[PDB]
């Protein structure tokens, strides 16, 4: 068989909530396997959450204690991440893995997001360009996606026949526990009295779409 | 004490066919109880070198890893365009367990390219909101370390932004930054000048962008 | 006719922890006190007896076991402990009586480039009963191959070296740890003083 492991049950959670994650293996025995889950919040690093090994011991991350429990199913061949009392800290992908001689054989990852905030479609606001050539041909403008929730949005410009230039930012998670990106594009000045630009921004999660025209102002 | 892992440096550029060094320091000695690992975006960690020094099967030999007691490295000897990755430390049967360091950027290196910097106001329809968001762009800039400085009536602004950056271009292996002031609707109409002054190696003096509200 | 105890704390070299030393002690008569004032000891817990107190006691047997593991394992000689010694390699019973007893032993068991002598178990399918020893060097199976021998992909040696180095820290540097239990089933044999 292949080896492999596949994790499932990842999904967002309000503080305080509780999910269970799980972690199908193949081509190796868990119960004969030190076994691990490891996780990495956004743009961070990656952290050990917890282990059981092949005779039945468990430890816990400190930052996890009480509110996780390891486990796992011998004949599903299968572990798992039983996690109570979630924050919204917890934010992570989260990994299973096999440790050997290291880790040596990874999960595919899943998403637990940790959040109050309730599912909310963006508001889409022009970045206008300036009206003045600032000295080099080239002018910026762009669209502020701001206060949606969960992840993701996707922007494309004029349909996706404008690709050249674009720039669309990792979103920034703001103190409201809403997202909001930015997507730019660089264009020729001489082109802003020419050429359409609109961005359309998709919210899958809201089943919201948006389409805003960016045009220089007075 | 606990032991703790310190990876340096945390960001590195290198070209194609370099050798390039990344470093593992242990607050204590810990002999060879140690990993290492490759990451690239959205993906599972790899397992790279095991026991310091170990090659991992099927990991090309171009990758070696070395040291003991409070000092590691991991070597490539001749980088790869699908070397470029983040990497980390493991300190092994460590406690508490599983240590890892903090993490490396591998990045791909080429000539310093200063900022073209823009700024956008907050448009009327977010106004009639009652929140203001002033925009400044950074745009196809070398190397990453840049300083976005807010300033609102020349008050050095500090709190209340935050800010994004795009993974390198895969055409010229830049960078862009993009930082949002975020005011109340009543607070943005207590002040005139709106700042954002760029700091970057690629720029002799700081570059300011301003605009004064209601066009003026 | 004294118990000897010098033969066990003061032997040149000591056991790997998986193949853990036991000694009879027997048909002697043991002064306690000498060992538990000795300021040498960083460990010596004693369970279901008193530290003091120790001289006044018989027994039919008393066994001491010997080892060397790392300073952060010593934690785990103590009933009702769990982690990669006491589960695969040295287990105590919850309902011990007797006194476990360690020292760091760098400047003896620790050696510049690393002294590699001493293993401990590492893979093991299931935990340890209490004083049980498992001396087996069969390749690990840890997933539905058998191993037929070779090492490889889910094909594990069970025992790893500890590889102590001097400049280890102290909790990687490795300590000697001897275990009294006190048998009593039959005449004693092992009594205090006088
Ligand atoms: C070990 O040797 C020292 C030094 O001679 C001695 O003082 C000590 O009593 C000995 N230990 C035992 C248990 O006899």
């Amino acid at each position: 068989d292949e080896v492999q492991l596949v994790e499932s049950g990842g999904g967002l959670v309000q503080p305080g909530g509780s999910l269970r994650l799980s972690c199908a293996a193949s081509g190796f025995i868990v119960s004969s396997n030190y076994m691990s889950w490891v996780r990495q919040a956004p743009g961070k690093g990656l952290e050990w959450v917890s282990v059981i090994y092949s005779g039945g011991s468990t430890y816990y991350a400190d930052s996890v204690k009480g509110r996780f429990t390891i486990s796992r199913h011998n004949s599903k061949n299968t572990l798992y991440l039983q996690m109570n009392s979630l924050r919204a800290e917890d934010t992570a992908v989260y990994y299973c893995a096999r440790e050997a001689y290291g880790m040596d054989v990874w999960g595919q990852g899943t998403t637990v997001t940790v959040s109050s905030a309730s599912t909310k479609g963006p508001s889409v606001f022009p970045l206008a360009p300036s009206s003045k050539s600032t000295s080099g041909g080239t002018a910026a403008l762009g669209c502020l996606v701001k206060d949606y929730f969960p992840e993701p949005v996707t922007v494309s410009w004029n349909s996706g026949a404008l690709t050249s230039g674009v720039h669309t930012f990792p979103a920034v998670l703001q103190s409201s526990g809403l997202y909001s990106l930015s997507s730019v594009v660089t264009v020729p000045s001489s082109s802003l009295g020419t050429q359409t630009y609109i961005c359309n921004v998709n919210h899958k999660p809201s089943n919201t779409k948006v389409d805003k025209r960016v045009e220089p102002k007075s | 004490d606990d032991i703790v892992m310190t990876q340096s440096p945390s960001f590195l550029s290198a070209s194609v066919g370099d050798r390039v060094t990344i470093t593992c320091r242990a607050s204590q000695g810990i002999s060879s109880y140690l990993a290492w690992y490759q990451q690239k975006p959205g993906k599972a960690p790899k397992l790279l070198i095991y026991a310091a020094s170990t090659l991992q099967s099927g990991v090309p030999s171009r990758f070696s890893g070395s040291g003991s007691g409070t000092e590691f490295t991991l070597t490539i000897s001749s980088l790869q365009p699908e070397d470029f990755a983040t990497y980390y430390c493991q300190q092994l049967n460590s406690y508490p367990p599983y240590t890892f360091g903090q993490g490396t950027k591998l990045e791909i290196k080429r000539t310093v390219a200063a900022p073209s910097v823009f700024i956008f106001p907050p448009s009327d329809e977010q106004l009639k909101s009652g929140t203001a968001s002033v925009v400044c762009l950074l745009n196809n800039f070398y190397p990453r370390e840049a300083k976005v400085q807010w300033k609102v009536d020349n008050a050095l602004q500090s709190g209340n932004s935050q800010e994004s950056v795009t993974e390198q271009d895969s055409k010229d292996s830049t960078y862009s930054l993009s930082s949002t002031l975020t005011l109340s609707k009543a607070d943005y109409e207590k002040h005139k000048v709106y700042a954002c002054e760029v700091t970057h190696q690629g720029l002799s003096s700081p570059v300011t962008k301003s605009f004064n509200r209601g066009e003026c | 006719n004294l118990c000897p105890f010098g033969e066990v704390f003061n032997a040149t070299r000591f056991a790997s922890v998986y193949a853990w030393n036991r000694k009879r002690i027997s048909n002697c008569v043991a002064d306690y006190s000498v060992l538990y004032n000795s300021a040498s000891f960083s460990t010596f817990k004693c369970y279901g007896v008193s530290p003091t107190k120790l001289n006044d006691l018989c027994f039919t047997n008393v066994y001491a076991d010997s080892f060397v593991i790392r300073g952060d394992e010593v934690r785990q000689i103590a009933p009702g402990q769990t982690g990669k010694i006491a589960d695969y390699n040295y287990k105590l019973p919850d309902d011990f009586t007797g006194c476990v007893i360690a020292w760091n032993s760098n400047n003896l068991d620790s050696k510049v480039g690393g002294n590699y002598n001493y293993l401990y178990r590492l893979f093991r399918k299931s935990n340890l009963k209490p004083f049980e020893r498992d001396i087996s060097t069969e390749i690990y199976q840890a997933g539905s191959t058998p191993c037929n021998g070779v090492e490889g992909f889910n094909c594990y040696f069970p025992l790893q070296s500890y590889g102590f180095q001097p400049t280890n820290g102290v909790g990687y540097q490795p300590y000697r740890v001897v275990v009294l239990s006190f048998e009593l089933l039959a005449p004693a044999t092992v009594c205090g003083p006088k």
